């Protein structure tokens, strides 16, 4: 037997990704939630997102397309 | 299925102030299906929004439509690639008029791709390339409504992401090269995920996999549908507490590092084996060091060993097993036999390593997986 040797390549880089390499996304579709406010305002979660920073947050999902801004809305 | 729905000042506020608060980077998508009398994007809503964020004095990223591919079956409507193309036009040039005026563009946020698909990519990057920042494609391997617990344990099944990344760098590489290559929207399985799986310790394979080939065949940027949400591949519950892929998320993020090396087995599917250097934000470990991850499906333990001149190295594991009794199903997980929690509603854990005895093989049960910082490598590439 159960014993494996590795090879390892170090001479260079063979890529470089972002320091942002792990991301995270927000489904669009959780803006249609009457308590959106109240999930994304947990401090809780806020902890959570902050150790994973640095990264992007992607909102976006199928509603993308579905959703339309409105300034005047309650 | 899916019908037209309005969002507030209110709504944008919270989701930037989330970002914004948390070290995050927002890219917002804005939507695409907003159409004119000859099937041309109609600007004027995402213009309202481009002028309301400017003025908070929003710092966003933007994207334009979400699967485009999916457009006829979901509201029957077909935008080819070319015309989505000229769309990002028209949206590039209302950044370049707006506050930030350097605003990053990322597109098309197209599904995997399959034949319909290439030919839209394609298209879109010989219409749009121009000013898009990155290409942004999804991923899912299976759909959750069939997916078994076999599947996600299958490096056969794991295997096909990798044909799926060659096929998008073949079409970007046709027609745009050198462009960024980022992963939009990506997970287990589709349809929300797959239930009792797609939220445990099982997950983490292929989530660790995707992390591992999707770093070294180039790709940049990988996007984890969904950090949270009603979808069981969330990293966090609807409880606000972490599931097994968070832990295994967070332990990414502080051990790898930007710079991609490669690693392998001699003799070549069921032990897989990544190799980056370490993290140097790490406060722990120095300029030079190492950081292995590996995979074991295999059903019984393998011992991986180090080759010259890393073999006398002082190594440091990190072990992720699940917390029984519910075993790979389970959603909690130790980290070297230590339960991972958080410690309040503000404090993660320590990640305690467990140093390992110099010239000491590489422990790796049955289905798990572990990173292993090489300390003192002393890797030039790396410094
Ligand atoms: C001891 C034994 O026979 N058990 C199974 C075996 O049937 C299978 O072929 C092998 C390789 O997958 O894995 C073992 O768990
Ligand atoms: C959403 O609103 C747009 C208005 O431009 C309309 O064209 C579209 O068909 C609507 N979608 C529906 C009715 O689901
Ligand atoms: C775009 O949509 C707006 C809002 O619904 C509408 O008033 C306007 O006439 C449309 N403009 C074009 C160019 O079709
Ligand atoms: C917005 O954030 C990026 C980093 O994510 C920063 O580099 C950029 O300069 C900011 N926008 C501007 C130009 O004000
Ligand atoms: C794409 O659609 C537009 C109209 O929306 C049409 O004018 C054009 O011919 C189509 N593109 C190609 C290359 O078929
Ligand atoms: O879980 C899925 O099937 C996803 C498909 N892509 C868009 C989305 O993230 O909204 C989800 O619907
Ligand atoms: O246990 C064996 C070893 O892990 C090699 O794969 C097949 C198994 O039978
Ligand atoms: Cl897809
Ligand atoms: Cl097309
Ligand atoms: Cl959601």
């Amino acid at each position: 037997q159960d014993v494996v040797d590795l090879d390892f390549f170090t001479q260079e880089p063979l890529h470089l990704v972002s320091p942002s390499f792990l991301s995270v996304t927000i489904d669009a579709n959780l803006a249609t939630d009457p308590r959106f406010l109240i999930l994304l305002g947990s401090p809780k979660l806020r902890t959570l997102a902050r150790g994973l920073s640095p990264a992007y947050l992607r909102f976006g999902g199928t509603k993308t397309d579905f959703l339309i801004f409105d300034p005047k809305k309650e | 299925k899916f019908k037209n729905s309005t969002y507030s000042r209110s709504s944008v506020d919270v989701l930037y102030t989330f970002a914004n608060c948390s070290g995050l980077d927002l890219i917002f998508g804005l939507n695409a299906l907003l159409r004119t009398a000859d099937l041309q994007w109609n600007s004027s809503n995402a213009q309202l929004l481009l002028d309301y964020c400017s003025s908070k004095g929003y710092n966003i990223s933007w994207e334009l439509g979400n699967e485009p591919n999916s457009f006829l079956k979901k509201a029957d409507i077909f935008i080819n690639g070319s015309q989505l193309g000229e769309d990002f036009i028209q949206l590039h040039k209302l950044l370049r008029k707006s506050t930030f005026k350097n605003a990053k563009l990322y597109g098309p946020d197209v599904g995997q791709p399959r034949r319909k698909t290439a030919k839209m990519l394609k298209s879109f990057l010989k219409a749009g390339g121009e000013v898009i920042d990155s290409v942004t494609w999804h991923h899912y391997y299976l759909n959750g409504r069939t997916a078994t617990r076999e599947d996600f344990l299958n490096p056969d099944v794991l295997d096909i992401f990798i044909s799926s990344v060659q096929k998008v760098f073949q079409v970007v590489e046709s027609t745009r090269p050198g462009k960024k290559v980022w992963l939009g929207e990506t997970s287990s399985a589709y349809g929300g995920g797959a239930p009792l799986l797609s939220d445990t310790f099982a997950a983490g394979f292929m989530w660790l996999d995707k992390l591992g080939l999707s770093a070294r065949m180039g790709i940049e940027v990988v996007m984890r549908q969904v950090f949270f949400g009603a979808g069981n591949y969330h990293l966090v519950d609807e409880n606000f507490d972490p599931l097994p892929d968070y832990w295994l998320s967070l332990l990414f993020k502080k051990l790898v590092g930007t710079k991609v090396l490669m690693a392998s087995v001699q003799g070549s599917r069921k032990l897989r084996v990544y190799l980056h250097c370490t993290n140097t934000d790490n406060p722990r470990y120095k300029e030079g060091d190492l950081t292995l991850y590996a995979i074991n499906l295999h059903n019984v333990t393998k011992y991986l060993r180090l080759p010259y001149p890393f073999s006398n190295k002082q190594v440091d594991k990190y072990l992720l097993r699940p917390l029984g009794p519910h075993g790979l199903l389970s959603k909690s997980v130790q980290l070297n036999g230590l339960t991972l929690k958080m410690v309040d509603d503000q404090t993660l854990p320590p990640l305690m390593e467990k140093p390992l005895r110099p010239g000491s093989s590489l422990g790796l049960p049955a289905f798990s997986y572990s990173f292993f910082v090489i300390r003192n490598a002393k890797v030039a590439a790396c410094i």
